[PDB]
């Protein structure tokens, strides 16, 4: 299909990429995955397509050409540790010196399109903050990414989890609640969040009556924790298989109904939508992303693969063998994406920042040295890109700024749907005047604590009193 | 200087000789930084390990182990140090499908003293499995060996450090305790590990809140003061009498000195394993009217003539007032003994004898072949020895049994600053040999800490508060 050879492409100043092209030792050999993911593909496909658009445009990077090296990365972080490494090697060598900081080095890419998974972004980050590579990610979500005093040169398009975590506490604390039990997943994201939101609810007044964790597929006693509190609020900040086995579980135990808040993890997720008798544990109310899409990506995938299977193509013009062997088929699935969009907005915003630091005008392109990857930071921070004709900005701490949708499950006919009844920009507002509740009339369910009063202390930060 | 050592074979260490005691073009060295004294003990812990090893004639005969031992921040600088060891001698580090017949400029690397730089560095070397002992490292994470091939410890992990606790905690009789974690991944991964471990044996918490980050000598906002008098006041009207704290020693100065302005008296506060034999912290001296201090750490190990060895003596790679900084702390250094020094001593013999063996000599000369870090690391499994009169061998997760022991800071300059008081077992995890300990109350009898007077109707969450009927 000769689809691997596009993966590279020179120019005047190449790209990088880290991409989940694959999937799944007594040697230092680096494992070779072998399994094709249709994920990896198409966000690769995604940012080649931006790269290629990016080239076509005259008053963006006018006279150079924009090149990238994409590059299969597994899930694990040792698969992916030597691309890194290949990466900041000097242009025509495959030796990475080892000097005594960033200043001396002259890395063969411009700037990285860093992975997505947030462990992997975490590990790449560490490694390319010590020599001041931009580094701008899709899907990496976790907060402490954003911490500047360790990763002062890791940026993303997706907004992180304090966007979506703050939107939650003022959720819970517009509608009153403050007497509610937190929980998440085992993995680093369900702790994380959980850490984020203690401190989001010890600002805003409210505090946590129980905050436990559920293991990925116990259950048991995290659940009879939650129901020995009279908390009708819970926020599940879990991914989908957490998710999934609390919900089963309780279905099992028949769990009372319950106010649950969702995270972007299972808010839409299938799996939980599909569940069985489900419609039986409370109205579920959950912040979703509000962003665009690549509206023309579908139509370039199709046209893309099926000029790839013309010989002529492929004789005119390894990273991925199992991606030669594919059909439209194959990746047809998952053509509408939310993260190819993040992708082909990394791509503008490297670009972007790019021709701001050649200071480029719309004619062409001052004539001067080649910039550095640490020369991109300074007008990275603080950087106003145009992708698709809707701004975005990065924000000083490196995180795109980006609205939420509040939305909450309808049940008709045991299909639920998702219904607009709230919109979060920074200050939430929201229509309770139509939202549908799960008690017996459609009533707000109550869950408060008393602050001020015989008094005895309740809580898991010892906030409440049991006047 | 002492940060190198020719010699046949060198040797990485990471010790961190600095920390954040108060932009991103300039990259601040760790030389800037106030300077660490235990970090420069362990350091010559190392230094002193390696000498022993190359005046001994059965030991490695006629093989000079040498070290190059480089400076690691506590975060800060955990990638240069790496790129380093495993450049060649001309700093050049090749890229490369396979490492199997690389040699590198260090055949083992005596790793970081907290987890995250230990993963930092783990994460690196799994290319090239180079040998990482680490000490004090207590994080569960680094247990595995899926995804860290090339990590080994010479510390128990956090498992035993929160059941020798637990056992505390029970012995006395204590079901009402309050647990206090850190900002940091740290702290928070203690503070769930020991809510876990302790709610399946009938102890409950009483709450648990987080200390907000302070780095000690700088001017803290209001906001933080008014967390801490909250954090103090909450502590305060709490009836529990047993504060278990899991923060890194630096941050606890604002804390503490909060608590003392506040007077709040008559509490048992336990340590973890990260100041649990601060000195700076312990000299503070005006902690006695706080209650009783207790704390988790390697048990004590006399090793002959290190006092001694320490009294006569590229980049980020020089520090010059640790000499004077460590020469104020040279007495309560000398007299609390050697606890994570012995950790030092054993990783550094652990990896001589793991050469010891890979070379095949035995009391006359050895073969002198070329030794790839790989092969290093499988011959070190396997090490089994006795060092001072314990047992150094590795369990399947790369974990050595030395025994923890709680210590009680008792304020006597010319004694022990942290006398021992219980000693455990991780192979069985018993805790065991509990001895008489100076206690805070009127005629030295134990401190109580329950929620409910033994009578039943329960009242609130907890299982063991309720009121008698
Ligand atoms: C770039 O423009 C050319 C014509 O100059 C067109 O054939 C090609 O499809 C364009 N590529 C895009 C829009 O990605
Ligand atoms: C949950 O709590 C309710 C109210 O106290 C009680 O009826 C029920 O038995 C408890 N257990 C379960 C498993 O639902
Ligand atoms: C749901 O829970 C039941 C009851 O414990 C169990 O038998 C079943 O396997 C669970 N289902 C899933 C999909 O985990
Ligand atoms: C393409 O799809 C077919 C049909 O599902 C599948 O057998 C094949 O493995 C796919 N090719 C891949 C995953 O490379
Ligand atoms: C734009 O850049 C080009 C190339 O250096 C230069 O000749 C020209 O004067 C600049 N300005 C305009 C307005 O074209
Ligand atoms: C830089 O940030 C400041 C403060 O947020 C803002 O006023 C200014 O417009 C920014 N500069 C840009 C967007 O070029
Ligand atoms: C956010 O939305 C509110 C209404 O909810 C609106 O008044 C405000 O101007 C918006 N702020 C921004 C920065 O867009
Ligand atoms: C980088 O290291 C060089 C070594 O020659 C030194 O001169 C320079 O000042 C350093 N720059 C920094 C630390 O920003
Ligand atoms: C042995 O080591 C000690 C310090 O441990 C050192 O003073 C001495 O020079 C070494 N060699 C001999 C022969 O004593
Ligand atoms: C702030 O820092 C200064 C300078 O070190 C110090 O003198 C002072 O005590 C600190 N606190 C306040 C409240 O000014
Ligand atoms: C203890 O500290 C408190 C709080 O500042 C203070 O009011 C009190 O005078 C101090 N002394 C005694 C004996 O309580
Ligand atoms: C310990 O505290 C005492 C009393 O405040 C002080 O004089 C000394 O400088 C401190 N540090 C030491 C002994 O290292
Ligand atoms: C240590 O302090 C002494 C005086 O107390 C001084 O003579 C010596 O030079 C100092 N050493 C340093 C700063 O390395
Ligand atoms: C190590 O050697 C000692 C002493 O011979 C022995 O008791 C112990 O079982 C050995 N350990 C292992 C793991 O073989
Ligand atoms: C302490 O013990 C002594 C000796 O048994 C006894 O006389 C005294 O009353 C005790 N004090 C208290 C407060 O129990």
């Amino acid at each position: 299909l000769c689809l691997s050879q596009q993966l590279r492409m020179k120019g005047d100043y190449v790209l990088g990429g880290l991409f989940p092209l694959g999937e799944a030792r007594t040697r230092p050999s680096s494992p070779v995955c072998t399994r094709f993911s249709s994920n990896g593909l198409l966000w690769a496909l995604a940012m080649k397509m931006a790269v290629e658009e990016i080239n076509n445009k005259s008053d963006l990077l006018p006279g150079l050409r924009l090149g990238y090296d994409l590059f299969d990365t597994c899930s694990e972080p040792v698969v992916a540790m030597k691309p890194s490494l290949m990466f900041l090697a000097k242009a025509g060598s495959r030796d990475i010196a080892a000097y005594c900081n960033y200043t001396q080095y002259q890395p063969r890419v411009l700037a990285v399109i860093g992975p997505h998974s947030s462990e992997l972004a975490m590990v790449t980050g560490k490694f390319f903050s010590f020599f001041l590579m931009p580094q701008v990610s899709y899907g990496a979500s976790m907060e402490l990414l954003s911490a500047r005093e360790t990763f002062p040169s890791f940026f993303r398009t997706v907004p992180s989890d304090r966007v979506q975590l703050t939107a939650a506490a003022e959720l819970l604390q517009e509608f009153g609640w403050n007497w509610v039990a937190a929980l998440g997943s085992d993995d680093e994201y369900g702790r994380q969040g959980l850490s984020i939101f203690s401190a989001l609810a010890a600002a805003r007044g409210i505090c946590i009556a129980h905050e436990g964790l559920v293991p990925l597929p116990k259950v048991q006693d995290v659940l009879h924790q939650v129901n020995q509190s009279s908390v009708q609020v819970v926020l599940l900040f879990a991914s989908v298989h957490a998710a999934h086995a609390l919900f089963n579980y309780s279905i099992s135990s028949r769990l009372s109904p319950k106010v649950w808040v969702a995270s972007e993890a299972w808010l839409t997720s299938d799996l939980v939508m599909g569940l069985p008798g489900m419609a039986q544990m409370g109205t579920v109310l959950g912040f979703l992303q509000r962003g665009a899409q690549l509206h023309e990506f579908p139509q370039y995938v199709k046209t893309h693969l099926a000029l790839a299977t013309d010989p002529a193509f492929c004789s005119a013009l390894q990273r991925c063998p199992q991606c030669d062997c594919i059909t439209l088929q194959n990746v047809s699935a998952g053509l509408n994406h939310h993260q190819t969009f993040s992708v082909y907005a990394a791509v503008y915003s490297v670009a972007q920042a790019l021709h701001n630091t050649l200071q480029c005008n719309a004619s062409g392109c001052p004539a001067q040295d080649p910039v550095k990857p640490w020369q991109l930071l300074e007008n990275m921070y603080n950087l106003t890109f145009h992708v698709g004709g809707l701004p975005l900005r990065f924000d000083s701490s490196g995180n795109v700024d980006m609205e939420y949708d509040l939305k909450l499950w309808v049940w008709q006919g045991s299909v639920p749907r998702l219904h607009d009844v709230g919109r979060f920009n920074g200050s939430l507002r929201t229509e309770r005047l139509k939202i549908r509740w799960h008690t017996s009339d459609n009533q707000k369910p109550v869950s408060r604590c008393s602050r001020q009063c015989v008094r005895r202390v309740k809580g898991f930060h010892s906030c409440c009193y049991d006047c | 200087s002492d940060f190198y050592l020719p010699g046949d074979y060198l040797l990485g260490g990471l010790f961190s000789l600095h920390a954040n005691m108060k932009n991103f073009l300039q990259v601040p060295m760790c030389k800037e930084y106030e300077v660490k004294v235990i970090g420069y003990n362990l350091m010559q812990a190392m230094r002193f390990a390696v000498e022993e090893i190359n005046n001994d004639s059965s030991l490695l005969p006629g093989v000079l182990l040498g070290y190059e031992i480089v400076d690691v921040c506590y975060i800060s600088n955990n990638v240069q140090p790496v790129l380093y060891f495993l450049a060649h001698e001309d700093n050049l580090l090749p890229i490369q499908e396979d490492y199997s017949n690389y040699i590198s400029r260090v055949v083992a690397v005596i790793g970081p003293d907290n987890s995250e730089s230990v993963m930092t560095v783990a994460n690196f070397l799994s290319l090239f499995l180079l040998p990482q002992i680490t000490y004090s490292a207590i994080s569960d994470e680094l247990r595995d060996k899926v995804r860290f091939p090339a990590l080994l410890r010479t510390t128990p992990s956090a498992d035993h450090h929160i059941e020798a606790m637990v056992q505390l905690m029970l012995h006395f009789r204590w079901n009402w305790i309050i647990v206090l974690v850190s900002s940091d991944t740290y702290g928070r991964d203690n503070g769930q590990l020991l809510g876990e471990r302790v709610a399946r044996r009938d102890i409950c918490i009483a709450f648990q809140e987080t200390l907000p980050t302070l780095q000690p000598n700088q001017n803290m906002t209001s906001e933080e003061r008014q967390r801490l008098v909250t954090i103090v006041d909450k502590l305060q009207q709490s009836t529990a009498r047993v504060v278990v704290v899991f923060s890194p020693d630096l941050t606890l100065y604002h804390f503490f000195n909060e608590v003392l302005r506040q007077n709040f008296t008559g509490a048992v506060w336990i340590a973890s394993e990260s100041w649990a034999i601060d000195p700076v912290l312990h000299n503070l001296t005006e902690l006695r009217h706080l209650g009783t201090f207790l704390g988790i750490t390697i048990q004590s190990v006399p090793i002959p003539g290190f006092s001694e060895f320490r009294e006569w003596g590229t980049c980020n790679q020089e520090c010059d007032n640790c000499l004077n900084a460590t020469l104020s702390f040279n007495t309560i250094l000398r007299l609390s003994g050697e606890r994570v020094v012995y950790s030092v001593y054993s990783a550094v013999y652990a990896v001589a004898h793991a050469l010891h063996s890979l070379l095949g000599c035995d009391k006359s000369t050895c073969t002198k072949r070329v030794v790839y870090p790989w092969q290093l690391l499988e011959e070190i499994w396997k090490v089994n020895f006795t060092l001072l009169d314990h047992q150094i061998f590795f369990d399947p997760q790369g974990d050595v049994a030395l025994h923890l022991e709680i210590v009680q800071w008792q304020w006597d300059r010319s004694q022990n600053p942290f006398q021992s008081v219980a000693s455990y077992y991780p192979l069985q995890r018993q805790l065991k040999n509990i001895q008489d300990i100076s206690w805070h109350t009127i005629n030295n009898t134990i401190p109580m800490s329950m929620c409910s007077k033994r009578c039943k109707k329960p009242v609130g969450i907890h299982v063991c508060c309720f009121e008698c009927i």
